[PDB]
């Protein structure tokens, strides 16, 4: 229940419960396939 | 429920009363094996004896004291109270640990509650109104050196401010590493020498620190700290013998010497009432 | 014709047989079994030796007098040194097991007495200082010898004063453990089956004992007129379902 | 003696045979591990269970 | 770092050796990395002894 | 009605209500009937 | 959600833990690349390293 | 982008990489499995410690010189003291195994040299002696260290000559038994799986070995100028599909 009228006033948000590492562990152009060679 | 059904006279090939105790069963006997009894219900559930209702109210673990006054000139803060810890255990009171070392592994979530009061013991015009800073020092966190320090900022740690004569009051989750906390433990840190024996190893989950936000007013004041701990949502294994003799120190078992026979001599025979 | 009083185990490549058994108890009526994925934590595959570690040990001897106090063994210790058990405890970093304890006594029917065999699960021994004076790792890593109550206070080492079961418990209350009386006239084995008790899935089988073995005697042995006056004890127990995992070096313990 | 480039550099020796290039023990709150992302992490927080990924590239 | 929980040790040998071709000379070196794996849990947050002050910063 | 989020905050658990005691007292592996003799 | 599957001993011409670091990726390789490993759950979720709960108190 | 040159053999709790293989042999194009009933004798279980003892033991390493004649190494020998797989051998009556061989030596495009590594089932060598002179117990298990073919005769030992294979057959025709060649220009590791090859279904690990490895320079090692003149030979080795039935009280062996 919110007794409050603006958004700023609830509480904290919740978990994200979203998670994607591969922006910053797998930036690269072309996908590598673990196994595969890494440069052929 | 029925607590005694009816039996009559029996004169049978059947013995329930006789058994062989060097199985290590204690066979289940009731009054009708062995007398004629009438029926009577139970009227009771045994609610009472829960081991969540036996563990589940708060127990005093622990009392400490700082003073707020002037730390002008004072080489050592921690060492004039101007601020303790408790390096947290819940072995420290005995009321609360032999109720606990009833079992042998126990998890449950706490309930603290602490209570500050202030005293004045020498002439002071008035009562200030100081402020409570109670900060949990994980392992492995700076540890309050002063006063003022830049821990007290505590703006990772979990921290709570309340006013002396009040109560503040929170919960923790088990914050055991293993599935359950070990309440005796016949093992060490490691294969060493010299290593400590016990569960004083298994059981380092840092220390609490109290101190006073308000600067010195002209007189001074002692503060005392009283930890309340109230077990939630128990689990309990395997039952053992009750503690017997005294104890001596915060996580071993040991005992007092030429301590005192702990069974009540007859006032007379074996065949005394 | 089955009688509680005959019984026979056969585990790997031994087996006992005794006459006059008084059943067999099985720890918290819990037998022993490996350890579930549900509960595993370690990612490692655990090694399972089976039958050459899944035998029966015999440990040596020991002499029931009529002055005898009790005797002390504590798991995995005893076994440290029994064939190939040993070997896989000392090179692996975490091992896990169960065992078939039996306790031995026979008599005549002329002679009284009668032991206490009973498991204590995590039985942390006292100084016999007071204070807070520890108990040294080689006091309670005894082996095969087991600790002799009747022996003297030794510094560092554990109080053996039998009416406190080493740790301010009274002896009347170790009755709530699973245990089993081995009394002359009824009476001549004892057999207890311990499955594996512990707050973590698996652990170190060196920094950790998790069980002692007790027998202590509560009835004094009598012989009868002119007899020798002593029994020998033995005590065989058998590893079941070990489990052990994270191989490597091989630990190095004190002394 | 002063932090370095140097200290991110493990050496190598032509020629050794059977011989020990490098050793540390593992606690990730400390010592070499303490000053990476890793070890920085860690150390906001009070328990850690996982695996580790350790690689070595060659130069 | 405590004992109980101690987590191992981390070695590197030769296995047969390092060989530099012709024409080439002195110490080669390997780069080091760590992360963790998909694996790893942290609990329990806590304040960092990595970082301290003496007094407010200002402008 | 909880107020809060975390399961550590609630109050105490509830009875039980289990209440077991055979592995206590009845552990024997070879099942013991009352009033059949105890060593056959 | 498995934390290790099951895996056994592997003799093959597809090796997933030569990698090449110049390409600035941290190749997800997990214990069960080359050790045998058993099945084990997370039991867990990283919920208390959201950055909500980090930056929220 | 699978080359036949690059791999990865994991077993156990260890793993090894080739960036520079040739194809792999699989002695007589079978592979190491365990012992089927219809095959048994023995009434025995037998025991499969499984990941604890197939894993990969590395050897100390060999220095392969211009002088070098070749290295001999038997098995299960070679690995009498590695882990646990020894403790099991010492400690049961029979046992049985497969291995993968891994034999490793790496250089640079400028030297040249060419290994041939093979595998000889039953190999039984010849005394320098000549007549009927036996070759003692002790010469034939030189254990993790091996024989090195340019050390010198002695006495109660085996022949060392090369050109004869240690057994009045040509260097030459070794080729007809299992073998891969390291040829600094091509190659750099070697790798053979052995079956188990016997005319019993299982056998005694400590007075018959059933396989010797022998790495034997044929092509000189050539190193560019003013190179060290050597480069160090490992070889690591891992049993696989082990079996071990019979156990007791831990053989003796002479020495
Ligand atoms: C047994 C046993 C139980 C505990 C309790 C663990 C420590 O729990 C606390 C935590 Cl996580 C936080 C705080 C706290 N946070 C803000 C104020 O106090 C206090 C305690 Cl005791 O220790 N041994």
């Amino acid at each position: 229940i919110n007794y409050y009228k603006d958004a700023a006033s609830t509480s904290s948000a919740g978990q994200s419960l979203s998670m994607d590492p591969s922006k910053f562990t797998e930036p690269v152009k072309d996908l590598m396939l673990k196994g595969a060679p890494a440069l052929n | 429920t029925v607590a005694s059904i009816s039996s009559g006279p029996k004169h049978t090939q059947k013995v329930p009363i006789l058994t062989a105790n060097e199985t290590g069963a204690t066979m289940p006997v009731l009054p009708s094996d062995s007398i004629e009894t009438r029926t009577t219900y139970m009227h009771f559930n045994g609610s009472e004896t829960d081991v969540e209702c036996f563990l589940g109210r708060a127990a005093c673990v622990h009392v400490t004291e700082i003073q707020n006054k002037d730390a002008t000139g004072i080489d050592n803060h921690r060492e004039a109270k101007l601020f303790n810890d408790w390096k947290i255990n819940l072995s420290s009171l005995v009321q609360l640990r032999k109720k606990l070392e009833l079992f042998t592994y126990v998890r449950f979530d706490s309930e603290y509650t602490i209570l500050a009061t202030a005293s004045q013991p020498d002439s002071a015009n008035y009562s200030s109104n100081l402020v409570v800073q109670a900060m949990y020092v994980p392992p492995g966190a700076p540890n309050p050196k002063e006063w003022d320090d830049y821990t007290w900022q505590s703006a990772s740690n979990p921290s709570v401010f309340f006013k002396v004569g009040d109560t503040s009051r929170f919960s923790v989750p088990y914050v055991g590493l293993a599935s359950a906390y070990n309440c005796f433990y016949d093992g060490y840190s490691h294969d060493d020498a010299e290593t400590q024996y016990g569960i004083t190893v298994l059981n380092h989950m840092g220390s609490m620190a109290f101190r006073i936000v308000n600067e010195h007013d002209e007189h001074k004041t002692l503060v005392k700290i009283r930890v309340y701990h109230r077990a939630k949502h128990v689990e309990a294994w395997i039952p053992r013998a009750p503690r017997a003799l005294p104890y001596t120190s915060i996580g071993r078992t040991n005992y007092p010497k030429n301590t005192e026979p702990v069974i009540k001599k007859r006032k007379g025979d074996i065949k005394s009432y | 014709g089955y009688s509680d009083r005959v019984q026979q185990i056969t585990l790997g490549n031994s087996t006992i047989t005794t006459q006059e058994a008084a059943n067999a108890v099985v720890c918290y009526a819990e037998w022993p079994e490996y350890l579930p994925d549900v509960d595993a934590s370690d990612v490692n595959k655990t090694s399972k030796p089976d039958t050459s570690v899944c035998r029966f040990y015999t440990l040596d001897s020991k002499t029931w007098t009529t002055g005898s106090k009790g005797w002390c063994w504590k798991l995995p210790d005893a076994l440290k040194d029994m064939g190939v058990f040993g070997q896989n405890m000392f090179f692996h970093s975490l091992g896990r097991s169960g065992y078939t304890v039996h306790v031995q006594c026979n008599a005549t029917k002329f002679h009284s007495g009668c032991l206490l065999v009973v498991v204590i699960p995590e039985h942390q021994l006292a100084s016999h200082e007071g204070g807070n004076v520890s108990v040294k790792y080689t006091f309670t890593h005894p082996g095969e010898r087991g600790i002799d109550l009747s022996s003297a206070n030794e510094v560092g080492g554990p109080v053996k004063d039998v009416v406190y079961n080493m740790n301010g418990t009274l002896l009347g209350n170790l009755l709530i453990f699973p245990h089993q009386f081995i009394n002359l006239r009824t009476n001549n084995t004892a057999t207890i089956v311990i499955p594996y008790i512990n707050s973590v899935p698996i652990d170190s089988m060196t920094r950790h004992n998790n069980v002692s073995l007790m027998v202590i005697p509560i009835a004094p042995l009598t012989v009868p007129t002119g007899a020798t006056p002593s029994l020998p004890i033995t005590v065989t127990i058998a590893p079941m379902c070990t489990e052990f995992s994270g191989i490597r070096s091989k630990s190095i313990v004190p002394q | 003696t002063k932090d370095e480039v140097n200290s991110y550099l493990i050496p190598l020796n032509a020629n050794r045979q059977n011989e020990q290039v490098f050793g540390t023990n593992l606690f990730i709150g400390d010592g070499v591990f303490k000053t990476t992302l890793l070890g920085e992490i860690v150390q906001y927080y009070t328990h850690w269970s996982g695996s580790l990924r350790f690689s070595l590239m060659y130069t | 770092p405590d004992t109980y929980t101690s987590a191992g040790f981390l070695s590197c040998w030769y296995q047969t050796s390092l060989i530099l071709p012709p024409e080439t000379t002195g110490q080669v070196y390997l780069l080091s990395f760590i992360s963790a794996c998909p694996d790893f849990k942290l609990r329990l947050m806590k304040d960092t002894q990595t970082i301290s002050q003496t007094v407010a910063l200002t402008e």
